[PDB]
């Protein structure tokens, strides 16, 4: 062995395993003791190459593909890619097939959420929110086979005119439970950091993000709540009916990890009350009371019209897309989605530009780690919530 | 009744030298001790398994056997025959001996540990001495396998495993002293013998409440149940480097620790060998108890029981108390130790020997 | 920087074998073939596979040492190997504890 | 020849080593320590079998995150050609009685990432020996169980006189090339850097 | 434990085919298919709901459809019979082969009979099928199970 | 300089009732009994839902390669000759891998006369990759059902429980979908 | 029963209660039930004394 000591600096390549909740990630750290000093990200061991996939490919042969862009939720890039085409050429969406795309979106929402305290709580105590939380996302995955079939991401559900497929019978009666069960389990969440030992005072003055550092280096999501700054994504536009609810936006003062974790703790509640008011809408109840007032009533009378469809129109397989691009922005679990379609009058799109939201996020982590301890390099990386899958894309 | 007299007095019926008849005698229960604890490290294995299973609602091991208990067993006897793999350095005997020096004194320290008036080893004058000075010899197998690990990481954990380790001998002893002096001695023997004159009202846990607590934070400091030293840095602290055997070596000895860890608390504190009524009360009740060993042996049989639910007791304890408080860092763990059990610690010896010299009653005098 | 670039039976090593390590040296590539029990060797082929490895080090003359060229390298040696199974050579041996046949299954000509 | 790809052509014992050789089966068959290496969905997949729902566990199968205690791989997830010696370097520096578990669609073959690829590796098999495949994208965590059961199966067949194929033979051979010495790669270098803080 | 001897391979040397019964939670076949590579027969493992038909499988050749992508044309490979070609270069001591079928229960009754007829014809490769058993490990004829 | 005594103090008694809380609500978690499954004892029953193998008629069949435009892949294969003495087209073989097979159910959903089937099958687990060419007479088999073994326990999952089941284990009576089928509404109202 | 008929499952202990379905074959006494729920084609099979024929 030559170990020779010496008196320069460290160089710490922490390799791209990562062998508790995280992709692949090359970090090299350079320190000279019981700090931080300069980080340096590599990626590129999960690059898949999107992009050249969409040189010659339709609409309805890229929905497992931009379902496997991230592997987190996965149905917000189903929903932009079927807003595009939809906007693009001018195609009209019944009130019930957005109820049930905004109902599905929060659901899968609750779980990208559900799935960020696990590992960050894991990497700083006690190993005993896991089991838990993995019963209660569990619970979701039996939700979601038996209203689909799968538990998450393969899973199409969404064409250009709407969802090809409908609610089960019991669907709403188990949502309905479960709107019933997670609120104490949210409580219970929240009692956990509301009153504690030095877990507070850990994560409290790590981060310490300014807003207008947050506004120049392209801050989206939580952060820029976290922050201070309301620019939530589904109240500058509105996506799918969302002017309909009761809103609030919960705002932080400073912006740390504990922050973080309560503005995500408090929407959960939140998205609990717009599925809550969501089930309170449904203009026309569940599917026994719709094949019950079909079934008895007349053909065309009152009941069967154009917004109480299952999808309203069968589109074409090989459609022609019309000739320009197009920009949408919704609101994600980890921040701004957005798609730049260029179509030319042809089947195959010329160009298809991704913007992926934890790309830009991870331009903090150079900034985050500088004069920290070794111990807080993982819950600095927890707290940003990125995803490896979307940073290399 | 004597099992040594009488296989003495068998010896000389059959006709030999009286020395190498009784030379031979020691090494069956020498051997005896070591094999009864292997089934204790094989039982807290399973049971650390399946408690931990217990707690976070799901079960253990299972399809092993008839309900699992056989994977201990199952796991000492692969981990032995995994090929021995060694890295890209010098001196291949040092990095095998290493874990033998840390493995050594650990084993060797079961001379200590009593079960009764008879059912002990040695119990010359400095049992604790014995104890601790042979419990503070790890770390130097510790560092020498970092050194021979030849690795960045894997030596910086296990120089922050040595230090942390290094730090909790002086509580440790300082806990022991506060128990040595209102004992007047330092063998074990003394000390259950002081507590087992009377019943509850002659417990140490009731004379001492600090010092057991101190005593039992540094155990469990020092047997590494709290401090995650095994995220350390890179991936781990003194891992990553080994093969399964070394890996099997360092498992067993981290649980014979545990255990005499175990057994020790309840000897120096609670006392092993007790019952909550006198036995002579009981002795006087039932007939004449002096030469009959009839009520002798169920005595006998009593007394190891009541060390063993003890010792599973404080077992289920610790590592009830492992997945309970949460993980905090080994420099909190150093300044918490060091600004809590020597200060207190100190001031609980001060009180001691003021209690002692106040009123010599009800103290060992 | 130890730069190499092995898939399953070529091994291109940018150092040098003392005993049975290697050091960092840009002088020296070593080759090693078939280092796992997939297929049964000899000494004809192996010197094919030997003179094409020496006709492939003598065309790569005036580059840069990158992961890109020997990697190239070792994708034209398995090409070649590959071939060489396919010329009606020799090809998998029945003594090993997993077969998968990774580069074709055997089929029948006419 | 009329052939494509040939097959090259390749006893009394005693019923002692025959029960120690099922003792060392059986401690194989009861031990089985994974490894939990994954990059993408496929590790959460694997990860919902070690929650108290399915109970990954009471096989006798536990978490290690050392690559040298673990006498099965778990390969799983989407497999970039930069992470292939990675791979390579992660399997061989295991013990020597090693097996492979390939997981997924992706990992066994292409996957989706088979028609208009260049950096997806289009199996595993090509970079370590399979020895039961599942296919699936995803599997169901029983189909994973029942692979486990299959590997069960499939470790049982191995023999204590036949266990001379756990190695790797030399074939040495020593060659010069004529290539250009390259300049370094970056290493560090990003926050303290002369054009970051001056502007050019 | 249960120290097993020698009678599984007694019971497959009389009979042509047999038909053990596993417990699915492990493994428990590998020893009887150990013993019979210590008896010196070769085996042979393959999986019984991928086959498509025995007959075009196992006595002619068949053509296999490779999944082409749009960019290759179709094409067609000829896979001779996999247990002829195993029994062609075969033999170190010619004492026996055997066939494995792990998954036996996405199977029908109708080609059971030809597979108990086809080792029968050709007495130089046995047939062994696994089913899911029933808590304890059993042997039973082939030909009885297709007659009951 | 006393009061951080005293906060230190009130900080180190309200830590220590944090670790009794926890030991308590630990104490509390080993009441409940176990909620896992044992496999293969207790498997799950699939629903309607959940998709599995692709199963193919011979029969009502015509060869018209609609479901290969549609995916991606382009994974079955339709091996069609043309008959002189018919004016259609038959189909020789059939063959489509599955270890590329995305498993999404999207050939099925564009076919008019129903050619492809969704089985319940996802024990496939195969030592080797070459024999994932399915033959047509090898999906043209019947699947396994998990209510006729008798070696298996039937467990319904979350939402196939009478009225809500927090558990899902004991399962006492024989209801199931929690609401009302569609047919008598139309008889009592 | 002939292929190409309708049945229903009565059966009170499995999930499918009241079912209309496609027999596509029958062998070995089993018969295979193509189920049309939504936009997907599902074939759960059954026994011969599970179903009745509706017409
Ligand atoms: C969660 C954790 C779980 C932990 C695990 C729990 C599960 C396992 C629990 C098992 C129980 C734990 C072990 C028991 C405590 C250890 C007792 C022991 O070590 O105890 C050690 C004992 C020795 O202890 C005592 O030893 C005495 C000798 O003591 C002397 O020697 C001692 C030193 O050994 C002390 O110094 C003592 O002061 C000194 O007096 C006598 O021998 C006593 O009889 C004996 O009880 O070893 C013996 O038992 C003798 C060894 C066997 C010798 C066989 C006897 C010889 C055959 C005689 C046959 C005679 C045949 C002729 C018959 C005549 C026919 C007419
Ligand atoms: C197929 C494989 C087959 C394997 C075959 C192996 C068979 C042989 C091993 C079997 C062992 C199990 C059988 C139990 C024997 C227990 C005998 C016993 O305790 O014998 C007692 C004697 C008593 O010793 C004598 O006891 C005397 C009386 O003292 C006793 O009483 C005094 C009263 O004040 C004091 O308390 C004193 O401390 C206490 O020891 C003196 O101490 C003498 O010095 C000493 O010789 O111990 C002795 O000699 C020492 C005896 C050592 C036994 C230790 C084993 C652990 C005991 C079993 C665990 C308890 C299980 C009971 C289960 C019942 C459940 C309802
Ligand atoms: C019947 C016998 C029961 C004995 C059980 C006792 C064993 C428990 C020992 C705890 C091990 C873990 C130590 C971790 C402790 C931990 O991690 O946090 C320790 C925590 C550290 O807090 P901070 O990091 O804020 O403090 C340092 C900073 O303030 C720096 O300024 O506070 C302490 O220092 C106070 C310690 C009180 C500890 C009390 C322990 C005893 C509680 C139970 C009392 C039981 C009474 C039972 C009556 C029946
Ligand atoms: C005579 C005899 C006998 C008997 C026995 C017995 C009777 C026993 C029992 C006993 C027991 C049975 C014991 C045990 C115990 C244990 C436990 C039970 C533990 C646990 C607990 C804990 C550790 C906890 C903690 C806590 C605290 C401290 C605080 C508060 C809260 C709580 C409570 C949680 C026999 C047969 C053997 C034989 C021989 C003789
Ligand atoms: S097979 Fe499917 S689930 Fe697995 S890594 Fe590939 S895309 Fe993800
Ligand atoms: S399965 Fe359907 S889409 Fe495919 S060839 Fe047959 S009829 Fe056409
Ligand atoms: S499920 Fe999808 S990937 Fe599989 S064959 Fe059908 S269309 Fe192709």
């Amino acid at each position: 062995p030559k170990i020779e000591t010496r008196t320069e600096p460290m160089v710490i390549n922490m390799g791209p395993h990562h062998p508790s909740m995280h992709g692949v990630l090359r970090l090299m750290v350079t320190l000279d003791g019981e700090d931080v000093i300069d980080c340096e990200p590599v990626i590129g061991y999960l690059h898949r190459g999107m992009e050249k996939i969409a040189e010659n490919r339709t609409n309805i042969m890229f929905i497992p593909y931009v379902s496997r862009w991230d592997y987190a939720a996965g149905m917000f890039n189903e929903a932009v890619t079927v807003n595009a085409p939809e906007k693009l050429a001018g195609i009209p969406v019944p009130k019930r097939a957005s109820y049930i795309r905004v109902i599905m979106l929060e659901l899968n929402r609750i779980a990208n959420h559900l799935l960020w305290l696990g590992p960050f709580l894991a990497d700083v105590g006690a190993q005993t929110p896991f089991f838990y939380i993995f019963r209660e996302r569990e619970y979701i995955y039996d939700l979601f086979e038996a209203a689909t079939g799968m538990r998450f991401i393969n899973n199409n559900y969404f064409r250009i005119g709407g969802v090809a497929a409908d609610l089960t019978y019991g669907w709403v009666t188990k949502c309905r439970d479960f709107c019933d069960y997670f609120l104490p389990k949210v409580d219970e969440y929240e009692r956990l950091i509301t009153n504690n030992p030095i877990f507070v005072r850990r994560l409290q003055g790590v981060g310490k993000i300014s807003r207008e550092e947050a506004i120049n280096w392209g801050l989206s999501g939580p952060m820029l709540r976290a922050s201070g700054v309301k620019w939530d994504l589904r109240k500058v536009d509105h996506y799918e009916c969302y002017d309909d609810f009761d809103w609030d936006v919960p705002v932080a003062t400073e912006g740390d990890c504990l922050a973080r974790y309560i503005v995500r703790i408090q929407e959960m509640r939140e998205s609990v009350k717009i599925i809550r008011q969501a089930l309170d809408g449904l203009p026309g109840g569940p599917y026994e009371n719709l094949e019950a007032k079909r079934m008895l009533e007349g053909a065309k009378s009152e009941w069967n019209g154009f917004d109480y469809q299952y999808i309203g129109k069968k589109l074409s397989p090989t459609f022609k897309i019309p000739k320009g691009e197009h920009y949408v922005r919704v609101e994600s679990g980890k921040g701004e989605l957005g798609i730049y379609l260029i179509g030319d009058d042809n089947v195959f799109p010329w160009r298809w530009k991704i913007r992926p939201p934890d790309f830009n996020n991870l331009q903090v982590l150079p900034q985050l780690l500088k004069g920290m301890k070794v111990a807080d390099i993982v819950a600095i990386l927890g707290s940003i919530d990125v995803i490896m899958g979307s940073v290399d894309r | 009744i004597d099992l040594q007299g009488q296989f003495i007095s068998a010896l000389q019926s059959l006709g030999l030298s009286h020395d190498l008849a009784k030379l031979l005698w020691l090494p069956l229960p020498m051997l005896m001790m070591l094999i009864v604890a292997t089934v204790g490290v094989l039982v807290a294995v399973w049971l650390e398994r399946k408690i931990s299973a217990a707690v976070q609602q799901r079960i253990g091991p299972e399809y092993i056997g008839p309900l699992g208990i056989l994977a201990p067993l199952a796991d000492g006897l692969k981990l032995i025959f995994k090929e021995d793999v060694l890295p890209a350095n010098s001196d291949r005997w040092l990095f095998t001996l290493g874990p033998a020096v840390v493995v050594i004194p650990v084993f060797l320290s079961y001379i200590i540990v009593p079960f009764g008036q008879n059912l002990l080893i040695s119990n010359l004058a400095m049992g604790v001495f014995l104890w601790i000075a042979l419990s503070s010899i790890a770390p130097i197998g510790l560092l020498m396998a970092g050194y021979a690990s030849n690795n960045k990481y894997s030596l910086l954990g296990g120089l922050r495993a040595a230090a942390q380790s290094i730090s909790y001998e002086i509580p440790l002893a300082l806990a022991v002293l506060a128990v040595a002096m209102m004992s007047n001695g330092l063998g074990t023997v003394e000390i259950v013998e002081q507590q087992s004159q009377y019943g509850i009202l002659s417990w140490n846990v009731w004379r001492q409440p600090i010092g057991f607590l101190v005593f039992w934070i540094a155990a469990l400091a020092e047997c590494e149940r709290l401090p995650f030293d095994l995220e350390e840095e890179l991936v781990a602290g003194y891992q990553t480097e080994y093969a399964g055997m070394k890996f099997a070596l360092f498992y067993l000895g981290a649980y014979v620790n545990l255990v005499l860890s175990a057994l020790l608390v309840s000897v120096l504190y609670f006392g092993g060998w007790s019952f909550p009524i006198p036995l002579e009360t009981i002795a006087n009740l039932l007939g004449v108890s002096e030469t009959n060993p009839f009520l002798q042996i169920a005595f006998a049989v009593l007394g190891i029981t009541m060390t063993l639910i003890k010792a599973y007791f404080f077992v289920f304890l610790a590592i009830l108390l492992r997945w309970t408080v949460p993980r905090v860092r080994i420099d909190q763990l150093l300044d918490l130790g060091w600004k809590f059990l020597l200060p207190v610690g100190l001031v609980n010896l001060l009180l001691t020997a003021g209690l002692k010299l106040a009123f010599p009653v009800a103290f060992g005098g | 920087m130890l730069l190499k670039s092995t898939t399953r039976h070529v091994h291109i090593y940018a150092g040098h074998v003392v005993d049975g390590e290697v050091h960092p040296d840009t002088e020296t590539l070593t080759l090693n073939v078939d280092p796992d029990n997939e297929l049964e060797w000899n000494e004809a082929a192996l010197a094919k596979v030997e003179a094409k490895f020496r006709e492939l080090v003598a065309n790569a003359a005036g580059e840069d040492l990158t992961e890109y060229n020997l990697r190239r390298i070792g994708s034209d040696l398995e090409h070649f190997i590959r071939s060489l199974l396919m010329q009606g050579e020799i090809g998998y041996n029945l003594n090993s504890r997993v077969r998968n046949y990774s580069l074709g299954i055997p089929r029948v000509n006419h | 020849p009329a052939i494509l790809n040939p097959i090259a052509r390749p006893l009394a014992e005693n019923i002692i080593l025959t029960s120690l050789n099922d003792v060392y089966d059986w401690a194989r068959l009861s031990s089985l320590w994974p490894l939990m290496y994954g990059t993408a969905c496929c590790f959460i997949e694997f990860a919902a079998m070690i929650g108290s729902r399915f109970d990954f566990d009471r096989f006798g199968l536990v978490p290690r995150n050392s690559p040298r205690q673990a006498d099965l791989i778990i390969t799983s997830g989407t497999i970039t050609m930069k992470m292939a010696p990675a791979l390579v370097r992660l399997y061989e520096q295991m013990p020597s009685p090693k097996y492979v578990i390939a997981m997924g669609a992706c990992t066994i073959t292409g996957g989706m990432f088979s028609s208009d690829s260049y950096s997806a590796v289009r199996g595993v098999d090509k970079l370590i020996p399979v020895d039961v495949y599942l296919p699936g994208c995803p599997p169901r965590p029983e189909a994973i169980m029942d692979a486990i059961v299959k590997l069960r199966k499939k470790i049982a067949n191995e023999h204590i006189n036949e266990r001379g194929n756990l190695a790797q033979t030399h074939r040495l051979f020593t060659a010069k090339h004529k290539m250009k010495p390259v300049p370094p790669i970056l290493t560090g270098q990003y926050l303290n850097a002369p054009s970051r803080q001056a502007p050019p | 434990g249960l120290l097993a001897g020698y009678q599984f391979v007694k019971d497959l040397e009389s009979a042509g085919a047999l038909a053990l019964f596993v417990p699915p939670e492990g493994g428990f076949e590998g020893r009887y298919q150990r013993r019979l590579r210590s008896k010196g027969y070769t085996t042979l493992p393959m999986s019984a709901p991928g086959l498509g038909d025995l007959a075009a499988y196992l006595t002619q050749e068949h053509g296999i459809r490779p999944a082409h992508t749009g960019k290759e044309d179709i094409r067609v490979y000829f896979q001779p019979p996999l247990v002829t070609y195993h029994l062609e270069n075969l033999p170190p001591n010619a004492k026996g082969l055997v066939l494995w079928l792990i998954d036996g229960k996405r199977l029908s009754k109708q080609e059971f009979a030809y597979l108990a007829q086809l080792t029968q014809t050709l007495p130089k490769f046995k047939v062994v099928v696994e089913v899911g058993g029933d808590r304890v490990v059993r042997w039973e004829p082939l030909a009885d199970w297709v007659a009951a | 300089f006393l009061n951080q005594i005293t906060n230190y103090a009130k900080e180190a008694v309200q830590s220590a009732k944090y670790i009794g809380q926890g030991l308590s609500v630990t104490f509390d978690h080993m009441r409940r009994r176990p909620i896992t499954v044992q496999y293969p004892y207790e498997k799950l029953i699939p629903s309607e839902r959940f998709r599995g193998r692709i199963h193919f008629e011979f029969d009502k069949c015509i060869a018209c390669e609609v479901c290969v435009r549609v995916c991606p892949i382009n994974l079955p294969v339709v091996d069609w000759v043309f008959n002189k003495e018919l004016k259609k087209k038959e189909l020789k073989h059939y063959s489509i891998d599955f270890g590329v097979c995305i498993f999404c159910a999207n050939c099925v959903e564009y076919c008019p006369t129903n050619c492809l089937s969704v089985t319940e099958e996802y024990e496939l687990a195969t030592y080797d990759r070459h024999e994932l060419n399915y033959d047509s007479v090898a999906m043209g088999r019947i699947p396994y059902k998990v209510t006729q073994d008798p070696m298996v326990t039937p467990i319904r999952e979350f939402a196939y429980l009478p009225a809500g089941v927090m558990s899902g284990h004991d399962l006492p009576a024989g209801a199931q979908r929690a609401g009302e089928r569609p047919e008598a509404i139309a008889n009592t109202a | 029963i002939l292929p190409g008929m309708t049945v229903k499952v009565t059966n009170p202990n499995d999930t499918y209660y009241q079912f209309q379905g496609i027999v596509q074959r029958i062998t070995d006494g089993k018969v295979a039930v193509l189920f049309e729920g939504g936009n997907w084609d599902k074939l759960v099979t059954f026994q011969a004394s599970e179903l009745e024929p509706v017409v």
